[PDB]
RNA sequence: UAAGCCCAAUUAGUGGUUGCCCAUUAUUCCUUUGGUAAGGGCGGAAACAAACGGAGAAAGUGUAGCCCUUCCGAUGUAGAUGUGGCCUGGAGGUUAGGACGAAGCUUAUGGCGUGAGCCUAAGAUGGACCGGCCUCUAGUGCAGAUCUUGGUUGGCGU
RNA sequence: UGCAAGGCCGGAAAGAAAAGAAUUAGAGGCACCAAGUGGGCCUUCUUCGGUAAGCGGAGCAGGCGAUGCGGAAUGAACCGC
RNA sequence: UGAAAUGAGCGGAGUAUUUGAGCUGUGCACGGCCGCACGCACUGGUUUCUUCUCCGUGAUGCUCCAUGUUGGCGAUGAAAUGGGGUGCCCCCACCCGUCUUGAAACACGGACCAAGGAGUCAAACAGACGCGCAAGGGAGGAGAUAUGGUUGCCAGUACUUCUCUCGUACUGAAAGGGAGAUGCAAUAUGCAUCUGUGGUGUGCACACGUCAUUUGCCCAACACC
């Protein structure tokens, strides 16, 4: 009936197939990416184990190397914060109590983290935390809005890079550092977490004391998984 | 003419806002005024002082301005004003004005009962036939 | 030549037909279908318009504007009565010939007038049925004139 | 005090593990009025007509560390005239 | 509370609406607010940006400014393809200082009576914004111009007069009044005529 | 009454509230009026001859265009 | 923790969950331990 | 329109925007221009340099009439010519006479490629204004 | 046999791994309001009388917001500004009301708005004026000045 | 045809590798008009006069002033926020 | 309460490849070329254990609203929800305005009410914003008639000029002087031409390209001349 209705409702007709074809075609990649990575991870921890176990029994040792990513969360509130510890907590995107970020661990970021330590409980993430934090608390920053990740399509949208497609590419550069670690995090909205379920018992002291703040190494995972 | 139903009618706060310390003084009207007192407790929010009006008390904007009957109230001074709300009568209802008469008030009650538009202060006996 | 676009900026906030009461904006225009105050519903203002308006028993008139006799008023508004039992899509399809914008409302209003007339018929019957019992001490009749 | 959630010490329930058994049960507060008002089976079973009344609730979760269990009286709160008086914890809804 | 120093200092003022009571301007923005939205063209949403600016920010260009400018573009265009339109969202005025203007098809909100005759008498057109939507709905092959805003006597008074290296016109009704100290070098001192920054 | 107080207290908090604006770029203001003059003269004596040569190129690119087409 | 998302973000999750449930069965888990303990110790005694 | 005034938004503020500590009062600084050399010195030496002192020789009884020279530019001789005179003009041909003392101007300055050649009747002329007309095919016939 | 001091733990060499209570905090859900706000729809798709699935859809800063989905913020003295923001006496318009009862007045008279306020109900009040809306206009909003004037009042049958 | 300067015309441009080898709720920049304030006080650390002071005077910062709310029975400023 | 149930979950039909077990070959890794390899990387062998796999519905719905089951009460006087009043209980809670670093203060004003009660009017200047006109803009005072009329509505509206005034030009104490571009060219007023940005760097939109960006012109504007 409507002259342009067909010139419309036929265009909608093939844009629907374009969606469905460009959807189920993404699972194939999202599937063969995850596969590639899961096998990639067991091919590492099982390499260290064989490699560690050789340095033992011959009287050698094995360096764990140096962790690269570090999860950082802010244990104090906003009050009575000095000028240089504002400007650092802002450049780390931690603007709020119990925000969290993933950052490289290198000399400029190491020396930057120790000036704010009274504010910061940080450490070295598991793979279980990154998955949990990129899935459950993951929010992409799209056009200025903080939007939850309900889908693998929107990730491929924001990042046109096509080394980041599914949520399992997200976790990868987060976990393994790598090339796109910045442009993946920098597009994540900084994590917002609940308080720890059972608690620290003294936010005001360093962890190596009856304290929270500072570098608690891998015990951050155990501490962080209470926030999620 | 059963009204257009909305979602839940919940009000944020029913109790009114009255100005600080009007009960003590008989000339002070219960109407609100914002205290500008520098050491005034109410301005400083002391927990157990009266609460102030905010942007935060809005009425939900879905159920906003709806009387308990389900009808947004439109005033009517004469039998010709019934015709505007003939079509939307599921939404609006009429309110005869105060000064409108025992004689005009006879007319509007008829020509409302015929059209099925609803009057609030219109005689309700024709409805409870 | 004074387009509707330009005239709606003039009459929007002031009018005879505006009638904003208690924060509500209705319209007392006789040519409004549902009575909201908007361009599509301003009959006096638009260059082509239509209305679903009642007549005797259940007949449904339709008044209709048009571009051409736009000035010259007894000639710019033309009414045509549809028969008593008219379908509502019949009346709407008339209005949709002139102004397809109104195809929905004229339908809902066509069915509406049909509801009113058959509502007046039940009421005016029940009022007089029980008006017999009342003994009135006065009544008035305007005497036929030649 | 936040007057939404009551606190109930139910007799012979002395530990927390003993409270989680009661999550969901329906508490009652059986006070009385002065004049006799309307009642649930009124005029069906007129022998219930009387001055006594009840407020009902549910047990929302264990409060404390020993046998102490919070309560929600549905849509309202209990009077503060009920404090230190008899609350009734029934055995239903049964989870068994 | 979340920490956002400010947050009142990245925010800036925009004002989508118009401060003009003119009923016709309110039609022109009606057109471009529509067709700067759906048009996918740079030109067409600049004129919507510009159409809401209050008179002070829309400065009339004289004629002979359009002519000189458009004679600079007309040299390097291909001789085959010529269709520039002077499109101005301000007023266009008449320059007594220049005669013999070519035919430019200028578009504007308002023309000086002597400026419009001085166009058509030399063979050009004058076409207002309800036309140009028909001729250049994409703004294609238009030429967009602004005004000259920096010669106003208000911009001349801005800044303090007695600051070193500030040439600025002070507020006085009697010009012979303030010449005599801090201006003349002879008595107290002369404000330095130039200052490095 | 002792009115002679002096403090720096709140200042660098105010000075950074609109921030300390960084310097103006080198290219923005040169304006060499200082300046060592016999070099300044010999700079304008060239800067004139660069105008002729550059305004001539304006003409040679008028012909060469209309020459092309 | 929601079954419907996690698969949309990681379609491979089910293989991963099935591989993990392949450990938790008691028959396979200790027969896993029997072989590891023999595999490793024999490797030690080779150096 | 007193309903738009700032006073009408300030009912209830009690201080009308003049401040709680330093109050509004009457005259804080002295009345008017008072304080030029003293406690306003920064203002009058910043925004108004030159307000103080004496300058120049002294002219009693200044009557503005004997000194009257509105001038004009060669660039601006168009608007003293009606249309159809400016249409027909050429160097050596017949060209319209423009009178100044009847047109409210006196001196004829420089500043322009004279647009329309003319013979201009002017009380006062300048050097470079002379050349251009004389060169562009007009003339200057001076009057009084 | 601490309900004291030092140290330490979490239901205790029994399997590691969060005892419990309380914030205007954190996380999340609903509702409001403001954006440097982000995006979508707005060419009426078609069909369709009563009687015995309805109703809207405005090219738009602001309203009872054109509709919808989304995201972030939200406290504040002095101070600045905004409001299609409330009230008052009048003038230009427009639309109404009123001896079947106007202004005024009184009320455990309710209804609407975050609020200024509006509106209806009743008067066993009143006795002749008056409301809405656009615009104009000003002697235009009271609790405090040892404020002005009139009245009254506890102290006191002292 | 060295050096100074203004250009012009070509060259290349991990657009900044590797080495721990940056990060950002990073729109930069300019302008007009104008209010209030110009009595402050408290604290970690540094600090001068004084026997000392809930005394007087400063430095870098954070607060109260202007702001409550949860906590130290109570307290402007402490603790958490 | 299905008024678009997008579901491993709902429907349809079928029996899939992730891990763990043993091992392949080159490689890595370990020990002092061989031996090792705890089983890493590459091809990717075994099926003994382990697990479900696959494909299906756009809106022709732009918006809002409208669809269960079981009992109690509700049969025109009542029932029910909301609002209101008075008392009570548990809890929370210093007296207002003000000067003040600091007020609940043993700091000052304060018995109650009604009616009054405080940023106004005028002029000069400026900057925002609305309007007209634009190298021109605008009067002021007065005159002229419809009106030489009308109780009034009219003290208004309509009409008008040479002039006046703020502008188009500025500078010097003053006498005085007084502004374009290009080419040729160096003449103590050089000469010619007149469709034109004085030049350079940065710079909307547009135009022809390219994988945001090359070049053209660059409006406004900033800077150097």
């Amino acid at each position: 009936r409507a002259a342009f209705k067909q010139q419309q409702t036929e265009n909608f007709k093939k844009a629907v197939v374009a969606r469905k074809a460009a959807k189920a075609g993404l699972k194939k990649t999202a599937y063969l990416r995850a596969r590639k990575y899961s096998r990639e991870y067991r091919g590492a921890e099982k390499k260290l184990v064989t490699l560690r176990r050789q340095a033992a029994s011959h009287g050698n040792y094995y360096l764990e190397a140096k962790p690269k990513v570090a999860v950082v969360t802010r244990i104090r509130g906003i009050a009575k914060v000095n000028p240089k510890q504002r400007k650092i907590l802002q450049l780390l995107r931690l603007r709020q109590i119990f925000n969290t970020v993933f950052v490289k661990m290198n000399k400029p970021m190491e020396n930057m983290l120790r000036a704010v330590e009274p504010y910061i409980a940080y450490g070295y993430p598991s793979l279980a935390t990154v998955r949990a934090m990129v899935y459950k608390r993951g929010y992409l920053k799209i056009n200025g809005q903080r939007v939850k990740i309900t889908d693998n399509q929107m990730i491929k949208d924001k990042y046109n890079n096509a080394d980041i497609v599914c949520a399992e590419d997200m976790v990868n550069q987060i976990y393994t550092c790598g090339k796109h670690f910045r442009t993946v995090t920098h597009g994540m909205w900084p994590f917002k977490l609940a308080p720890p379920a059972g608690g620290m018992r003294q936010k005001r002291r360093h962890f190596v004391e009856g304290g929270d703040y500072g570098n608690r190494d891998t015990l951050i995972n155990r501490f962080l998984a209470r926030m999620i | 003419v059963k009204p257009v139903v909305t979602k839940s009618v919940v009000k944020k706060r029913t109790k009114r806002f009255t100005r600080h310390r009007y009960e003590l003084f008989p000339q002070l009207s219960s109407s609100w005024r914002k205290p500008r007192g520098e050491d005034s407790p109410v301005r400083r929010r002391y927990k157990g002082q009266k609460a102030m009006p905010n942007k935060g008390y809005g009425s939900d904007r879905a159920t906003k301005y709806i009387t308990p009957s389900g009808f947004k109230s439109f005033p009517i001074q004469n039998v010709q004003d019934l015709y505007m709300l003939v079509m939307q009568n599921r939404k609006y209802a009429g309110v005869i004005s105060h000064t409108v008469g025992a004689r005009s008030r006879k007319a509007i009650v008829r020509k409302a009962h015929e059209l099925d538009v609803r009057l609030i202060n219109g005689g309700a006996k024709l409805r409870k036939l | 030549s004074h387009s509707v676009d330009l005239q709606w900026i003039l009459v929007r906030q002031n009018s005879r037909f505006l009638q904003k009461r208690g924060g509500i904006r209705m319209s007392n225009d006789p040519f409004n279908n549902n009575g909201n105050w908007t361009k599509r519903h301003c009959g006096f203002l638009n260059e082509k318009a239509a209305v679903v308006k009642p007549a005797k028993g259940g007949a449904i008139c339709v008044t209709v504007k048009d571009g051409s006799s736009n000035n010259k008023p007894r000639q710019t508004y033309r009414k045509t009565v549809h028969a008593a039992g008219v379908r509502a899509s019949d009346v709407s399809r008339a209005v949709a010939a002139v102004r397809p914008d109104l195809a929905d409302v004229s339908f809902r209003r066509a069915r509406r007038m049909a509801c009113i007339a058959s509502r007046t018929a039940k009421v005016a019957a029940a009022r007089k049925a029980r008006s017999e019992k009342i003994k009135f001490s006065r009544k008035s009749v305007r005497a036929k004139r030649h | 005090q936040t007057k939404q959630t009551a606190l109930v010490r139910v007799e012979n329930v002395n530990t927390r593990e003993d409270a989680t058994w009661y999550v969901g049960k329906r508490v009652c507060y059986v006070y009385h009025g002065k004049k006799v008002k309307r009642c649930v089976r009124w005029s069906k079973a007129p022998a219930r007509r009387s001055t006594t009344r009840a407020l009902w609730g549910r047990v929302t979760r264990p409060h404390g560390n020993a046998g102490m269990m919070r309560v929600k009286f549905n849509g309202a709160s209990v009077p503060a005239s009920a404090i230190g008086r008899r609350i009734r914890v029934y055995l239903y809804p049964s989870q068994i | 509370g979340v920490d956002l120093t400010g947050i009142s200092k990245k925010s800036r003022v925009i004002r989508h609406h118009t401060y003009s009571t003119n009923p016709y301007i309110k039609l022109l923005i009606k057109l471009y607010k529509f067709l700067a939205k759906r048009t996918s063209s740079g030109f067409n949403k600049v004129v919507y940006q510009r159409l809401i600016k209050s008179r002070s920010n829309r400065a009339p260009i004289s004629l002979s400014r359009i002519a000189v400018v458009m004679k600079r573009k007309a040299v390097f265009t291909a001789k085959s393809k010529a269709a520039p339109i002077a499109v101005v969202v301000g007023d266009v005025l008449d320059d007594v200082r220049m005669a013999r203007i070519p035919a430019m098809r200028v578009c504007a909100l308002r023309f000086s009576k002597s400026a419009r005759q001085s166009i058509v008498a030399a063979g050009g057109e004058c076409l207002t914004f309800d036309q140009l939507a028909m001729i250049a709905p994409t703004g294609k092959n238009t030429y967009l111009l602004r005004g000259r805003k920096s010669g106003r006597e208000s911009v001349r008074h801005f800044g303090a007069s007695g600051v070193p290296g500030s040439h600025s016109k002070p507020y006085a009704t009697n010009r012979g009044k303030e010449t005599k100290r801090g201006r003349r070098t002879g008595r107290s001192y002369k404000r330095k005529a130039f200052r490095h920054v | 009454a002792k009115s002679k107080n002096h403090t720096n207290h709140n200042q660098s908090s105010k000075n950074h509230r609109n921030g300390i604006k960084g310097p103006v770029p080198l290219h923005l203001h040169n304006s060499k009026r200082g300046s060592w003059l016999p070099a300044l003269v010999n700079a304008r004596r060239v800067r004139k001859h660069n105008q002729k040569a550059a305004l001539k190129k304006r003409r040679e690119r008028i012909a060469a265009f209309a020459a092309k087409n | 923790k929601n079954r419907r998302l996690r698969l949309r973000l990681n379609p491979y999750v089910k293989r991963e969950t099935a591989a993990a449930k392949g450990m938790r069965n008691v028959a396979n888990r200790d027969a896993r331990r029997k072989a590891k303990m023999a595999r490793v110790t024999k490797a030690k005694k080779a150096a | 329109p007193t309903r738009f005034k700032k006073c009408r938004h300030q009912r209830g503020s009690t201080f009308c925007g003049y401040g709680r500590v330093g109050k509004h009062r009457k005259h804080e600084s002295g009345r008017g221009n008072a304080g030029g050399m003293h406690h306003h010195r920064i203002n009058f030496d910043k925004y108004h340099p030159g307000y103080f002192g004496k300058l120049g020789m002294d002219h009693y009884h200044r009557k503005k009439n004997p000194m009257w020279k509105p001038t004009i530019n060669l660039n601006n001789l168009s608007r003293l010519i009606a249309a159809e005179e400016a249409a027909k003009a050429t160097k050596g041909g017949t060209l319209p006479v423009v009178d100044l003392q009847s047109s409210g101007y006196a001196k004829l300055l420089g500043n322009g490629h004279i647009q329309v050649p003319c013979i201009v009747k002017a009380r006062y002329v300048s050097k470079l204004a002379d050349k251009k007309i004389r060169k562009a095919g007009g003339a200057v016939v001076l009057q009084a």
